[PDB]
């Protein structure tokens, strides 16, 4: 049972770790090797905001930037957007703006967005210093925080901030 | 030395040949994305939980 | 002249690179083929009335 | 209404014709421009085979050489096979015996095998002589028949003379 069912899609550039973050949050589990994904998928998880039963419904799909299919279907309904660049990999934070107008075109101008810098378990690749990213979230409006779908850290409070939001908007 | 590093560039192939190759391959690439996204939207549109990861 | 035929041979990506992104583009093709035909023979085995080009 | 249903498949090299034949035969149609087949088809034809109504299902896919999670469903009950090559490129007739070893570790060893030298049209690239095929057709127990697709050239006959071979076996 739940009290509401909040659609969140996870958005950004091939190999940022989206599937990963979808694993970690939804099931616990991680994979080095996981390849591109081929489809839609989505899974779910609930937890307690303010005293209330949220099912999180979390939508996932390959980064690819051309035309698909199944493109407005995937923002349709989604009250949430986790844009997901890799630290390690600045082309995917340059990147960034491409994403927010696919959000502009494609989804409700009223979608909560967090910016996501994941793969932070990679200190020694690192591309993105934390303190620009972070500057540029706020100057942009964005929420922003950063992951490790690997190490798990600031997996839960990412996936927490933004579903708080959404009940609280 | 220059002409080993120069014969290690150098495809038995002529590029203008392995150019049509890479042209082939990302049609394909393109054609079958796009067939398996217009199952996906089929789907969505009709009963999204089949897309469920239990 | 034998420069400009030469010339016309040598990509500025290095032959390496330009292998790795052929074994990439054919794994994404025999991965989409092969959900592809997943797909198709789960249909099939239920409904093959639905593949009749009518 | 049909007194038979006989589900022949079509078999043989990318590129050497088969949709067309396929879409000849059963829409009277045409591509120069068709492109690869990405999933698996059939049409149907109904004809006239010794006063009785032969309903044609003819199948297709592309004919690649990889295993396909598709090929065992693909020959399940087909009791004809036209293995396709293309008259202007050698490479596929050289291949015709793996396609009828593809018939024997996936197909009825009863199947109705019917040689197919499709694009006779190509008079001018013609690479496989009608004599050496004819002659090797007959060498391995094979119907045979050249067809030009585009043309319509023995089309009618080569569906013709396989389904009334499966009729009369
Ligand atoms: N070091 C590190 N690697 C990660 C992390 N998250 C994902 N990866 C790895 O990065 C690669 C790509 O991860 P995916 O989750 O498949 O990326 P994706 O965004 O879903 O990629 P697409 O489906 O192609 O859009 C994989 O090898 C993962 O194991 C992370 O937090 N840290
Ligand atoms: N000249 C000539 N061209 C033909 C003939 N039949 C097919 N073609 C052409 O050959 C090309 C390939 O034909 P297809 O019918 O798509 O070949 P296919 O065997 O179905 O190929 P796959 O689906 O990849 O296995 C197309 O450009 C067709 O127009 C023919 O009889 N004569
Ligand atoms: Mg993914
Ligand atoms: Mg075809």
């Amino acid at each position: 049972e739940y009290d509401y069912l909040f659609k969140v899609v996870l958005i950004g550039d091939s190999g940022v770790g989206k599937s990963n973050l979808l694993s970690r949050f939804t099931r616990n589990e991680f994979n080095l090797e996981s390849k591109s994904t081929i489809g839609v998928e989505f899974a779910t998880r609930s937890i307690q905001v303010d005293g209330k039963t949220i099912k999180a419904q979390i939508w996932d799909t390959a980064g690819l930037e051309r035309y698909r299919a199944i493109t407005s279907a995937y923002y349709r309904g989604a009250v949430g957007a986790l844009l997901v660049y890799d630290i390690a990999k600045h082309l995917t934070y340059e990147n960034v703006e491409r994403w927010l107008k696919e959000l502009r075109d494609h989804a409700d101008s009223n979608i909560v967005i967090m910016l996501v810098g994941n793969k932070s378990d990679l200190r020694h690749l690192r591309a993105v210093p934390t303190d620009e990213a972070r500057a540029f979230a706020e100057k942009n409006g964005l929420s922003f925080i950063e992951t490790s779908a690997l190490d798990s850290t600031n997996v839960e409070a990412a996936f927490q901030t933004i579903l708080t939001e959404i009940y609280r908007i | 030395a220059f002409s080993e590093s120069l014969a290690a560039e150098i495809s038995s192939v002529s590029r203008d040949e392995l150019m049509e190759a890479i042209q082939k391959q990302e049609e394909i690439n393109f054609r079958l994305q796009d067939y398996i996204d217009r199952i996906i939207v089929a789907i969505m549109e009709t009963n999204p939980s089949i897309l469920e990861v239990k």
